[PDB]
């Protein structure tokens, strides 16, 4: 475990009366304070996979780097998916989740059917829940995902030139900054339905990755039934420092 | 940990206590100090 | 199944507009956010009905590529236009577009084109042969997307 | 004909709960792969004349 403290809130003066000055009251009121802690902890992500030593010679090519890839590869992948919508039990809580019980999940007008596109007015309007670090700009980060992405291509509000500038999509078929944030498609949002996220803006600052070991690889050789084990393990965690910094849009009920 | 057959007492010998103190952002001061001074000798 | 049946008839009570032709992106899936890598061929009635789109008209609109001042469309939402004249007839549930990754796709071949002449003198002829052997197949079952008129 | 061949998809990894931590579920979960081919092949045309 890791302990940092956290300092408390402010004070308030006393506007004393002018029949005090005589008296002790003329010195005013108390200020007291009183410090908090915070602490932050790890969770453990394993794969392993197994060779025996006769496919090996059981084919014209080897079968080794393939193995050895796909473990690496599989690793990532795990653990991008828990930072994305991991819960709580015994994996990192994902970022929809913490927008989700901080209840900074924005119930927009967009259907789920099709219906109603997802506009750009929409994805800037989240901005509000951020509170007072929505205001600066070059600390947020805009992540949406594919359909939404494909719904801002044809957006009636991006279309004529006169309408925006020269960044208009029939100009261009692509789309950079929506309202001075600029746009990262990721396709690890959960499935398109009713209630569902389509986009997040986190405050980049306000998160950490606890981490105790690295991705270590270890090779076993079990002689009782000749295979070669190998094993993939890593200990990290996604933690913030404070209860805010995260606000996500979702489909229409 | 307390899975090993050897391990430690209490907690606060797994633990690092840092002294490292940290605030949120805090609002902005404006009104304070935007008008001009008036200094008054007398009552 | 990525035939797509858009709202334009056969007949001309609905044209095919610039907005028909972009939409089709969508079907293409992870394909289609890497517009380098797309090919867009229309046919005769398909262009001929791009050329009166009403959202490519006016200077304000579409920068200084206006349709009143050139009189032929050219890059579309960012796709060069391509014209083929091989596509099926005008008809309800017939294409008229089509967009292809391609990258995705190999024309394999065994022999080239080649010619071979026979002297047949029993009947006076010169007999002429010309023969070759192709095939047109794709790594993958994706790629392709192709917009088709209404019903 | 000619055969290629086609890599598998991705696996994916387990978070070990801390009960587990000196058993044999310390390691998690196996993740495992087959490969996959295509083929290829060609057609014939032909034309001819006479004079």
């Amino acid at each position: 475990i890791l302990t940092m403290l956290v300092e408390p809130d402010a004070g308030r003066a006393t506007w004393v009366a002018a029949s005090a000055y005589g008296s002790d009251n003329t010195t005013g009121s108390e200020v007291t304070g009183a410090l908090t802690e915070i602490h932050f902890s790890t969770y453990k992500l394993a794969a392993k996979s197994f060779i025996t030593d006769e496919t090996e010679e059981d084919a014209i090519f080897s079968l080794l780097p393939l193995l050895r890839k796909r473990l690496i590869e599989a690793h990532a992948v795990s653990i991008e998916e828990a930072f994305m919508t991991g819960d709580g039990s015994g994996k990192p809580k994902g970022l929809l989740t913490l927008a989700s019980e901080d209840s900074a999940k924005v119930t927009t007008e967009a259907k789920a059917d099709g219906s109603v596109l997802v506009t750009a007015k929409t994805i800037s309007k989240l901005r509000r829940k951020l509170g007072r670090h929505g205001l600066k700009l070059s600390k947020l980060v805009l992540i949406v995902s594919m359909d939404a992405y494909y719904d801002l291509l044809e957006d009636e509000e991006w279309q004529d030139v006169a309408q925006v500038g020269n960044d208009a999509v029939k100009l261009q078929g692509q789309v950079g900054r929506i309202y001075g944030l600029p746009v990262v498609v990721s396709e690890y949002f959960p499935a398109k339905a009713a209630g569902k996220e389509f986009a997040v803006i986190v405050y980049k600052d306000n998160f950490v990755m606890p981490r105790q070991r690295a991705v270590t690889v270890e090779r076993e050789r079990q002689a009782g039934k000749q295979r070669d084990a190998y094993y993939v393990t890593q200990r990290v965690n996604l933690q913030r420092y404070f209860e805010n910094g995260v606000v996500s849009g979702a489909y229409a009920a | 940990n307390q899975s090993s057959s050897v391990e430690v007492s209490s907690e606060s010998y797994e633990t690092i206590f840092s002294q490292r103190i940290i605030r949120d952002l805090q609002k902005e001061l404006v009104v304070g100090a935007l008008f001009e001074e008036l200094p008054m000798s007398s009552k």
